[PDB]
């Protein structure tokens, strides 16, 4: 039942380790039934801020008119 | 890390190649190995460099700071985040102009009455906030600061083993510089000299921000002191442009001098 | 051969025949941004020829009394035609350099002068108080510095002076003069070549930086052993100083920067 | 007269000749100017130590 | 930096008239503008700290 | 997600488990997301000197005059 | 549409929505020297986005009794950022022109301004010795210079004046003004536009020449039906011009060039 994701290495050592292999993987195991036990994965996902930058009924062009 | 090369059996010479006589006018070394000018036998190297790699020459934990709280404002303290506190780590780091590491922090909380015969005090809790530069910075002991909504704190129990944390590479810039050659300002024509002006070789006022540290349990009329001892130590660490070790004792966060200027010692020249 | 060269750079060009080959600073030549290493999102200005050209800075005097010499860069050049001209224009900069230092004597003359290239070259100040050097002494210009043969610290409270104050065997900097030679350099001895020529690539932490807050490199000339002549107590060889930028892109244009001076 | 009042967010124009004087000027400290600090932006910036990117002005 | 500090500065923001405002006559000679501001797609912000935008006393 | 790495025995005891096997073996196992978390493989490589022993624009041998 | 625009160069925009089109010089884009046109044989400096920008010069007022203004290329321009650090460090210069004038008034003005490019803009003087008018008065820089109703001769002979007369329905030049309809132009008729947009290619009997010495267009601007408004006998709107250098490239580089002024 273990989750193996990948890190996203920031400071590199001079090793190949820093640059592959397990050693830029990191391990993980649920041990509690209920998932409010869990810790938080953070791998999030981002969306469209359209629906408050842009939330116009007909949609419109940068390069064209605003007012048409 | 590795292997160095095997000796290999050299016999006399007597030819037109001189590889004892060079120029170092140049700026080159002579890459000579023992073969060159003498006759050598063979020899398996079995010795390697694995403890001198840049990794394992910063991979120890050095003390930067040590933070002292007064349990009876000093009922808490503020550290100015810095590794020009202490010497020795400092020396090591400036061997090289620009670094690239993580860095793991272990604190090692020591406490004593400071009466032999009087008071007494329950086991104490400390909470080392970190206060980013920007961040409000605590007035009390017990303000609202201290909820960290936001912050990372750590809050240590007196006797658990040393808390330790790591950190990321934090710098702005792609790589930490040891050494700036400049100034955070550039003064215009015309302005006031109060204008303008600003410290040479430093950047940011405010760097990485500082440490809060605090006493948690509600202080009793008894006379107590903490003291936290930080200890850094660079991992996965990269390492640009080796300049010469400091020589004389340092004068401040800059590269200024003032006292031990004569470090070496009289030795006849014909002297062994 | 390892001793004659010509250097073209635009419009100028530069010939020897007493050369001691040429250093390339950390084996790396000077180059552009590469999209991959880019930071400001402007169209970035690239003089090319018209600054990219050798520019010969004040010629200074060599005499059996001299301790030292020291530049920095890119301020040497600040006042040099164009590229002056774009330094200030711009909030950023960046370049690399070709710096070629000359000095000729003759068969008789005795002398060796150590030229050396030094990223971050920060110097010691004057006072107790520290980092107290001002902007418009740590930025000398095309005129540049000189080592002294010991440290003298400035008392004058009323009007400090907050200058540098570079011992020359501490290498203004705390350090040993002797391991010096960890920096890319090369050595005049007069017995042996006419100049150094040494190619620098740009040094930083960052692609791109302000040219007038900054000074990426510094060149300091120490006389490693001092200038003698036949029996001439009285002997002076000029050492004159020519710099050439190289791959200079600047970004972030806007007005004429006129920094305070004196 | 105008801050912390509707009127610290309008500046008014004029008919008047041509003049080469700014009608305003700010400084671009997204987190600290005080024009800055409080808007959408500024407040969300006040909750982190770094900033990079680009920034839009619409009047 | 979030905060004012000379190595990390930005720059400045100025607004000039080119030309000038016109209007004929019965109009309004004063009127308002509004400015707005927002980030771009390319902006990114890190390292979370506190603000100092809220207090608590007591 | 484990990372199996073998170590450079120094002393060796008297067994063949000193000079062979999973005996002479580590192995490894990240827990933590950010790779700041990890521990130094130090399995670090090393380089050419000559960037800062030889930065010589025309390239010379030993044997051969460096002043030609 | 034909009404709204925008010009990006460099680092500059500019917007327009009540535009009438613009107007390329001849048909002719501006363009660089080929291989097969080039003279100087020396690397040409493109300064590029530093120098191809819209730059704006001073902003003259529009009154019922204006006669017109005229500006001389590249000489209103060599007072302009790095354009003008080209212009006077090199000996050759090449450029072609974006010209954009700005004036907006109401719905209640009146007036038409002629906005004319004409390629070597000789213009006439005020003295009875022939092209006595002197290089400080030939070249006034981005302020310009105005016509005028009638020619008037300059009679003091121990301080001649040694300036231009440009009579405005002579067109400054002894040509009948109704005929400079010939050369590239727009009408600004404030019932119509906002501006004029005319794109100006390198026109001259060279491929490079001296841009001190001299100028390769003139920009005059010409009030064709007068300025009126409501019923305010006092109106003044302002007419600002901004133009923008393109294709610059430069060859013979030197010291720089100070010439003698007022
Ligand atoms: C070139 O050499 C360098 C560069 C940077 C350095 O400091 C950068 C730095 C930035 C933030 C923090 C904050 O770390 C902490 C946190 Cl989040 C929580 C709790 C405690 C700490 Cl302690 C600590 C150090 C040092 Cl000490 C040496």
């Amino acid at each position: 039942g273990a989750q193996v994701s990948s890190q996203k290495v920031g400071a590199h050592e001079n090793s190949n380790r820093a640059y592959g292999g397990s050693t830029i993987n990191y391990t993980t195991i649920n041990y509690y039934r209920d998932s409010a036990s869990n810790a938080a994965s953070k791998q999030d996902f981002a969306q469209d801020p359209s629906k408050f930058t842009e939330p116009i009924k007909d949609v419109l062009i940068k390069t064209a008119p605003t007012l048409n | 890390a590795n292997n160095l090369p095997d000796t290999q059996s050299s016999g006399p010479a007597h030819s037109k190649e001189t590889p004892a006589l060079t120029a170092v006018e140049t700026g080159a070394t002579n890459p000579l190995v023992p073969s060159d000018t003498v006759q050598t036998r063979h020899v398996i190297q079995k010795r390697t460099r694995s403890e001198s790699t840049v990794e394992s020459f910063f991979a120890r934990g050095a003390c930067v700071a040590i933070i002292e709280v007064d349990n009876d404002s000093k009922l808490f303290s503020v550290w100015k985040i810095t590794y020009k506190d202490t010497v020795q780590l400092r020396r090591k780091l400036e061997f090289f102009t620009y670094s690239r590491f993580d860095m793991e922090f272990t604190f090692v909380v020591t406490s004593n009455y400071t009466d032999a015969n009087n008071g007494h005090a329950l086991n104490q809790v400390y909470q080392i906030m970190y206060i980013p530069p920007g961040a409000p910075i605590p007035g009390k002991w017990n303000d609202y600061t201290w909820q960290t909504s936001s912050n990372p704190s750590v809050f240590y129990t007196y006797g658990a083993p040393p808390a330790r944390i790591s950190v990321p590479y934090v710098g702005i810039a792609n790589a930490y510089s040891h050494f700036y050659d400049g100034f955070a300002k550039v003064p215009l024509a015309g302005q006031a000299s109060t204008e303008g002006d600003s410290l040479y070789g430093a950047a940011s006022l405010n760097d990485f921000g500082s440490l809060a540290v605090r006493v948690v349990n509600d202080h009793n009329p008894t006379k107590l002191t903490s003291k936290i001892r930080v200890y850094m130590k660079p991992k996965h660490v990269r390492v640009w442009c080796p300049r010469p070790p400091r020589a004389v004792p340092y004068y401040g966060p800059g590269v200024d001098y003032k006292d031990g200027l004569a470090p070496l010692p009289g030795k006849g020249l014909t002297t062994y | 051969s390892v001793r004659v060269m010509q250097l073209t750079l635009g419009n100028s060009t530069i010939t020897t025949q007493e050369a001691a080959n040429s250093v390339v600073a950390y084996g790396r030549w000077p180059e552009y941004i590469k999209d991959s290493e880019a930071n400001p999102v402007d169209q970035p200005t690239e003089p090319d020829v018209a600054a990219c050209r050798f520019y010969t800075l004040d010629t200074v005097t060599w005499r059996k009394e001299s301790r030292g010499w020291w530049w920095k860069l890119p301020d040497a050049l600040k006042d040099m035609g164009l590229f002056g001209q774009n330094m200030f224009y711009h909030y950023l900069g960046r370049a690399g350099y070709t710096v070629h230092v000359q000095c000729n004597a003759s068969k008789f003359h005795q002398g060796a002068l150590g030229v050396f290239a030094v990223p971050e070259m920060c110097l010691a100040g004057d006072s107790t108080t520290h980092m107290f050097t001002k902007y418009e002494n740590a930025n000398p210009g095309e005129k540049g510095g000189e080592f002294k043969g010991s440290f003298t610290l400035d008392t004058n409270a009323t009007n400090p002076a907050r200058n540098f104050c570079p011992v020359d065997y501490l290498f203004g900097s705390g350090v040993l003069a002797g391991n010096a030679f960890v920096y890319p350099h090369q050595i005049i001895n007069l017995r042996t070549n006419n100049c150094a020529t040494l190619v620098l690539p740009y040094v930083n932490s960052l692609s791109i930086d302000s040219m007038t807050k900054h000074n990426n490199w510094g060149i300091a000339i120490l006389p490693l052993a001092p200038l003698d002549f036949a029996t001439e107590s009285s002997t002076e060889i000029p050492i004159t100083l020519t710099i050439a930028p190289m791959c200079c892109e600047f970004n972030g244009l806007r007005n004429i920067t006129v920094p305070r001076t004196q | 007269q105008r801050k912390n009042t509707m009127d610290m967010y309008r500046v008014e124009l004029n008919d008047a000749a041509h003049s080469d004087t700014p009608i305003l000027c700010l400084s671009l400290s997204p987190a600290s100017d005080p024009r800055l600090a409080h808007t959408m932006l500024g407040e969300i910036l006040n909750y982190y130590t770094h900033w990079a990117g680009s920034l839009k002005f619409t009047f | 930096q979030t905060i004012n500090d000379s190595f990390t500065e930005g720059g400045y923001i100025s607004m000039f008239y080119q030309t000038r405002v016109v209007v004929p006559l019965s109009t309004p000679r004063k009127m308002d503008i509004l400015g707005f501001v927002s980030a771009c797609n390319d902006f990114s912000v890190r390292l979370l700290r506190d603000t100092t935008h809220i207090s608590q006393e007591a």
